[PDB]
């Protein structure tokens, strides 16, 4: 699973996310990657993200909304949202994976509970990074 | 602006990562961020930004999107792509696709040609060659070290 | 104690056009649903047993947009989405875009029960079904002429 | 759309929803009713719910799991969530549909915000009701 999530100009935000899925998975199987509210999601009021993992893990607990949720209907940050549904709601499912997130103020979050996530981000000033584990 | 990406929590280990792998990954994530960088650079919008990103992420063989995609059991690709855009949160998405090039462009066809936020099978496709999208055979989408990954998966 | 509630869609015929007749017929449709899953919970079934079967049922009925009696397509078809999920663990099962299987809402189970997937499209989910052994039907079975003529008008009111 | 939610003797709750879809669809359409979180949901902390309506408006607001998040994160009744995102935030998308759910308590609420919705609940009583509009 690949994603990218962008703030413009203006603050507006947007979310995209495209997979091959999961090697040696059962023809017909769909993960989180297509569900808008699982793996892909975007209001410009909270925040975009873009998921991956188990797939399964994600749709059951609609981890893209869980955090726009808790952002809403708790007054919560996007990175305490993500840090909580990453950390400790999808390992309690049983679930690897992560998230990219950028919050309508341009925050950036990439939390994952497993052994890395290939990764990046890139400012308007032009400063960059790129990551696989630390 | 701002962007971010990611290529997919599912990295190779670090006991078989080399530095040559290593240096080849950020390469790749590095034409990645400047794909959507120029879209943000030029004042394009975060639905542009997060589209160039996505298919650059799905043209390089080293990520599990478009090109480098994984295998079925049964050794065939199946793709999934979303797009959504958070000003009235409008959506477009696919699942189990082949032949779209790039998937995320077919995912953003569908919400701009259409009423639907996902679509699949061959209406999905009907949207793709509606939107004059490129396609490409299983050669284009192939990569030896996944096709030996589901191999040895399959040594199960 | 138990307890189970239905739906037969929000897609109702307004007040103004129903007849005493249909509302009726569509009492009588509801009622054996309820007692579907009534029969179930009552039996010491559970949760899952109760929707699955009062689903089934639903899907039976022909006044309902599910199994038997399902819309048709722009092209003359059905495709039909299910779903089922467990709230002990939220173990889940669904399908999309099937026709065959005389009751998707059994495939949706069938995918839970059978595989670690949430989800499942095209000829995959009908392997399951398949493996499942569940009961498939020609489209003579799911056609009702009111959802044909439906659609003619419909697709007539297009143009 | 059709669909049930059911509670059993020990709060455990389950949901199930099965559709043909929607006149005159175009071919590949899915809409919210395959999709846990949107259409369908059942968590025993909370609700099980089935959803019917506008599926493109059940996925973008994601309305089972919302109904879910604002039990567990602002304590709502089942009532209170499912009638404010049915009645409002369904309205404010320009959405049309409904909803039956079950909370882990047995409480049933079925609201919906267009002219009816085909409907019934039986209880461990024996008690039964049917309803189409607003009237039994
Ligand atoms: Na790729
Ligand atoms: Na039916």
């Amino acid at each position: 699973t690949v994603g990218a999530v962008a703030r413009d100009a203006e603050g507006r935000l947007a979310a995209a996310t495209s997979t091959g899925g999961m090697t040696a998975k059962r023809a017909g199987r769909v993960g989180d990657s297509p569900v808008i509210g699982a793996g892909t999601f975007a209001d410009d009021g909270t925040c975009a993200i873009s998921a991956t993992g188990d797939g399964e893990a994600f749709l059951r607990l609609s981890v893209a909304h869980e955090i726009d949720a808790r952002m809403r209907l708790r007054g919560e940050s996007l990175r305490s949202a993500a840090e909580a549904v990453i950390g400790s709601d999808l390992e309690a499912i049983g679930g690897s994976g992560g998230l990219i997130a950028i919050d309508r103020d341009g925050a950036i979050v990439t939390p994952y509970n497993c052994e890395g996530m290939y990764r990046g981000w890139v400012l308007g000033s032009g400063e960059r990074e790129t990551a696989i584990y630390e | 602006y701002s962007l971010a990406i990611h290529g997919g929590a599912g990295v190779l280990p670090r006991e078989r990562m080399t530095a040559e792998r290593e240096a080849a990954t950020h390469a790749a994530l590095g034409r990645v961020l400047s794909a959507g960088e120029a879209v943000l650079s030029g004042g394009g919008s975060a639905l542009d930004a997060v589209t160039e990103a996505v298919a650059a992420l799905e043209d390089e063989p080293l990520f599990n999107a478009g090109r480098g995609a994984v295998f079925t059991r049964d050794g065939k690709h199946e793709m999934d792509a979303a797009v959504m855009v958070g000003r009235d949160r409008s959506a477009g998405a696919v699942a189990g696709i082949c032949g779209p090039r790039n998937p995320v462009r077919l995912a953003r066809a569908v919400m701009e040609r259409t009423s639907h936020v996902l679509m699949i099978g061959e209406g999905a496709l009907g949207i793709a060659r509606d939107a004059g999208l490129a396609f490409e055979d299983d050669a284009y989408f192939f990569t030896q070290e996944r096709w030996d990954s589901l191999q040895e998966t399959l040594r199960m």
